């Protein structure tokens, strides 16, 4: 039943600042401290600082106590962080969560859906879709595989199925790549029987909804 | 001359105070624990004060004269403990009020009194906890370790105006 | 500021096993929580003041330990039991997480497939080449790609990618991407990538030669 | 007789060694403050004991000794102080450990700094909390009252070993 | 939702020893501090003890040291307080009360019913009713009134009505006296048109369950 | 321990308006909890911190005050508002309650109705004599009997019971009960209690003749 509720993500450009928002439902606003965590896939979980909405007090861990401000209306039950100077460094995962006292110590006994910041001064790009073409090359034991190449989008994400989702066995798409370029690339690929590569017709369907791009290509043992 | 008698009681003196205030203050109170107790500065240093009080056994000019020379080289050495211990306090009295410029992990049997708590951070990471009297403790404690460091720091420097020739 | 450690850092288990796993704080601490994620998620909350199970945790679990040295032990591990877990402690200033332990299935080792994609004419007609090594359904997941183009060992130019584990089988599968210029892709006749894993003999090298079709 | 002017300089370092332990027991530290303090005793007995070092004066037997009579009854009243000084510390350091033959208010401008404490009782009303930081906090702060009381004791009855000379 | 059940009362012979019970319901019964508390009219509310169920830690205010114990079972989630050595100094309502951290304090925010004990050497006496009937010496106004005196029964509760009920205006019923002798004693009144104390027909019927008495008096004008 | 006091014993006021009580400790606390107690109820939470409102408490309360000194204050008393309420302490070992203070509902004064009833002759037959005194319906409560047998003044022999006040009138009733030996009632002719009260301007007695009937 109780809840805390954030948006989904956001875009920023590089050293612009960011605002971001957790909202509690279903309990004494009040009455409870209110934190802020901080995840990435180099370092782990870091806790950023916490805030009292009863009365405005705060605390600040001081690696970041140059970054954030936290502040919160005691009427609306919102709470809101403010991020200034956005850097590279930036990009991570940011939680709220609710403490309470409990069985002799402090606990996090509820969490946020967490917000994702991205810190990127790249545009929206449609990507070019290449085939991975089925061959003697890509024959095996009566299979073959094959695949489509999704290219140099942004920004995340990419939607890939086959043939309108009637193809699903097998189908492996691999999470997208960052490139040196700031675009993202992503492939996928699917096992099918080698005697009718001939015969049978492959589509994999290709949607990117933040670019509105919709494709389809085909996939046929055109080696080279 | 005549001062120097005097002036042995004095050091002998303020020897003791010394081995008195380093026991307090190594009584059990966290993890950390101020440099000059993990050196043991206030066990030496006060025992070099009392053996520097040799001036007590006043001027026996009998023959080549009794304070033997040897005993200067005595009284020198404990002219070190007063610039160093000096140094320590001072040293000791910062890490308490600024940041750890070091940090020193006590003695396992001082540990074993006192295991979940530090003087040096003393801000709780919950907010509304920022009246509570568990907080008002914390402050109470570093306010006496600050207080005995300060004396501690003012009777070392009582010997270094006097302990020299 | 305290550091807590955790090992090991992967921990590997059959269904029905007995497993246990350990942390330890650079000091001593009141209590320690325990929490467990899965990608995609918010953490949970697992186990806290460091034994007591929250609310709708399978029995399986427990939790057990005292001052610098604790531990959490799964009596019979199941399908369901694959995730991180991370452990937490608020007796200082910062409060600080552990670097996370990772649970997965054991398997039988199994061989990759190897296959070898050359560009597509449409790439090369956009001025790219992308050359792709692709490694399907093997196991353990540590696996070695080399990337030799004419017998000259390439590097810096490539950069791969795994899928999360199957939840059926326990494979993995991996792609490599070799990247080149087009000036660069012509300049050559042979083209391979070289995979060595522990359920193969020997390296396997599937490779092309351009302009050979 | 050539003990006197040691004896002077024993009294008077022991002077100045009631004055920094008595300023240092009056940090903030609860409501109740130790009967000792409340009599103000710690700077009353070192006033004392410094002015009967009046004995530092020479003897002058110029036709009748130069230590005018009165000093006698100088010498006097501070071995009144030192006396009652023994028995007000020997009676605060029971007040602390069994309970409280007395209770005294402290002074207005100390309270302004720890409101809600008390020192003399230690223990919590909720059992979850007896492994709590907090209660390790007061009983460390307790020991440090023992301490300094201890050792006030101990250079408070030095005095009556001596100033009856 | 979260209750505390606690049994209405004790009756206990002086000298002796009674233990009283708290069942808990709804929650965790192994993670919060149980409370117990006295209320009696001359001291009112005092604090007895408390006890951590999680682990049997217990804490006793030193004026109740000697006389209380408190106990847990953590398997039944119920807890006990036994007395010793009752003497009439312990006639009081017992509370259990459950305490939580909330807010930046403790509070104690769910209390049981409460039981009474009484202390008392009496066996159980039956009451004698006697009329207080009305008259000119009790005719005021258009009004008259009268009673019934319920005189010495043991113990607590006597229930009075009037009719069967039917009659209900204008009655008042005091609370019983403890008398010297150990027994109690109650009465009941009521106004009535004064024309009419000679052709109305009032009766007031007394149950005094413990005993199982069941009494009807007829109070009439006729008796002085 | 610190001792709270409250003041005063009793308040009045009459329903939609302003009325405020004080408790006041003999050391400063960092928080006051209110009660309410109704006769027959476990006590209600009622203000916890000294200035949040419990659930369900209605607006028309609030709570204020800091270090030794606080206050609770009602904005438009209503009729259900009747109720003891005592202030709380957790500041120290033991925690310790108010004395409390009862709150009353005004209404203008009226005088007793007094009735006497002699012994029943069924009472006669037991041994006893039972003499009761009735005042009925009166305000304020305020009020002192003294029973004169011949007129010769009784004391230490009578006990007197008044109910709770209606909430329907605001009246009080009382009966006072004195009780003698048979053998001491037939000793004397004269029979009164004398009632003073604010109502009325002099003590009215009524009283009997034994035999009188
Ligand atoms: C000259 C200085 C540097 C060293 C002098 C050493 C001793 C005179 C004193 C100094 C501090 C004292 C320690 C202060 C506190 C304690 C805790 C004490 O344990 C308790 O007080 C609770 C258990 C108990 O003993 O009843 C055990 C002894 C000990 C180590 C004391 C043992 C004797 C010590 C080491
Ligand atoms: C600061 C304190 C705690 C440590 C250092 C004290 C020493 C530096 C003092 C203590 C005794 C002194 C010594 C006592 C005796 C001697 C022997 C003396 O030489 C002889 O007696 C010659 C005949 C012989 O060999 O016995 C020369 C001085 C010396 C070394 C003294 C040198 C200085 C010493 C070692
Ligand atoms: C020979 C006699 C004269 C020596 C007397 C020395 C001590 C008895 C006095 C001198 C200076 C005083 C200290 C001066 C400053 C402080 C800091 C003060 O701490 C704070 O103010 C913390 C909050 C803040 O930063 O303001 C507490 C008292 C204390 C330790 C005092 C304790 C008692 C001291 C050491
Ligand atoms: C011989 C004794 C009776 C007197 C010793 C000298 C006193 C005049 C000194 C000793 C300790 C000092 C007290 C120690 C601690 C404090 C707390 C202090 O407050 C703080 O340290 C934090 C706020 C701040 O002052 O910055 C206010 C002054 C006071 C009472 C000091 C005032 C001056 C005192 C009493
Ligand atoms: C800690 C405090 C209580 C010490 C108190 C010391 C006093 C009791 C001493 C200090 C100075 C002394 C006084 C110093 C000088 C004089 C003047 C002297 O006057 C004379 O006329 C002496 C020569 C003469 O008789 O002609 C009488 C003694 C008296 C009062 C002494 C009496 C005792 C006094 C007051
Ligand atoms: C001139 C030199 C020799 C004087 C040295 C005096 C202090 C340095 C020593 C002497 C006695 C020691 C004290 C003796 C007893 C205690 C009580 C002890 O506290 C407890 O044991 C609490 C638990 C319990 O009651 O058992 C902590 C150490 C302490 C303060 C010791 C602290 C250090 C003291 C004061």
């Amino acid at each position: 039943q109780v809840q805390l509720q954030q948006p989904g993500a956001e875009l920023v450009k590089p050293g612009a600042s960011v605002k971001m928002s957790c909202k509690a439902s279903g309990y004494t606003f009040t009455s409870y401290n209110m934190h802020w965590v901080k995840q990435t896939p180099g370092r782990g979980l870091e806790w950023i600082g916490a805030i009292y909405p009863g009365n405005g007090d705060t605390s600040y861990n001081q690696k970041f106590k140059g970054k954030a401000t936290l502040t919160a209306d005691k009427s609306s039950s919102t709470a809101y962080m403010q991020l200034s100077s956005l850097t590279s460094e930036d990009s991570a995962v940011y939680y709220c969560a609710r403490s309470t006292y409990y069985g002799g110590d402090w606990y996090f006994n509820v969490w946020g859906a967490g917000t994702t910041v991205t810190v990127s001064a790249a545009s929206t790009k449609g990507p070019s879709v290449f085939p991975l073409a089925p061959s003697s090359k890509s024959t095996s034991g009566g299979t073959a595989a094959l695949g489509c190449l999704v290219k140099d989008y942004f920004p995340e994400p990419v939607t890939v199925s086959w043939n309108s989702g009637a193809l699903t066995s097998g189908v492996h798409t691999f999470p997208a790549v960052l490139q040196s370029s700031g675009l993202y690339s992503l492939s996928s690929v699917v096992t099918v029987p080698s005697s009718s590569l001939g015969t049978q017709t492959y589509i994999c369907n290709v949607n990117h909804k933040p670019s509105n791009t919709k494709v389809d290509k085909k996939v046929e043992p055109k080696s080279c | 001359m005549r001062e120097s008698k005097t002036l042995g009681a004095v050091q002998i003196m303020n020897g003791l105070f010394h081995i008195a205030l380093g026991g307090l203050l190594m009584i059990p109170a966290g993890i950390y624990a101020p440099i000059c107790v993990t050196v043991w500065y206030p066990l030496w240093g006060g025992i070099m004060y009392i053996i520097s009080g040799s001036l007590l056994a006043a001027t026996e000019k009998n023959s080549r004269k009794c304070l033997v020379k040897g005993k200067m080289i005595m009284n020198s050495l404990s002219l070190f403990a007063a610039i160093s211990g000096m140094i320590l306090s001072i040293m000791d009295i910062l890490n308490i009020k600024i940041s750890h410029f070091l940090k020193m992990e006590s003695l396992n049997f001082i540990r074993a009194h006192t295991p979940y708590i530090n003087i040096y951070n003393c801000e709780p990471a919950n907010p509304s906890e920022k009246n509570s009297p568990s907080t008002q403790y914390c402050y109470s404690i570093q306010s006496l370790f600050l207080g005995i460091l300060s004396v501690m720091l003012i009777f070392a420097f009582f010997q270094e105006l006097v302990i020299a020739g | 500021q305290i550091v807590l450690s955790q090992s090991p850092a992967i921990l590997s288990a059959s269904p029905g096993e007995k497993v246990t796993m350990t942390c330890r704080a650079s000091s001593s601490v009141s209590y320690i929580h325990w929490f467990q994620q899965k990608p995609g998620s918010s953490p949970k909350p697992w186990i806290y003041a460091t034994s007591n199970l929250a609310s709708g945790v399978p029995v399986r679990f427990s939790g057990s330990g005292s001052g610098t040295s604790y531990s959490l032990t799964i009596s019979r591990v199941e399908a369901e039991d694959a995730a991180t877990y991370y452990c937490q402690q608020w007796t200082s200033n910062p409060p600080t997480f552990g670097g996370g332990t990772k649970l997965e299935i054991k398997r039988t080792v199994a061989a990759p497939s190897v296959f070898i994609f050359p560009p597509s004419d449409e790439q090369l007609k956009s001025g790219t080449a992308s050359v792709v090594c692709l490694l399907n359904n093997f196991y353990p997941r540590e696996a070695k790609v080399q990337w030799k183009v004419d017998n000259a060992l390439q590097s810096g130019n490539s950069q791969e990618s795994v899928t999360e584990q199957d939840s059926k089988d326990s494979t993995y599968s991996l792609s490599s991407t070799l990247t080149l210029s087009k000036a660069d892709y012509e300049k050559h006749k042979v083209y391979a990538c070289e995979v060595t894993h522990q359920g193969l003999s020997s390296p396997v090298t599937k490779s092309f030669n351009r302009g050979e079709c």
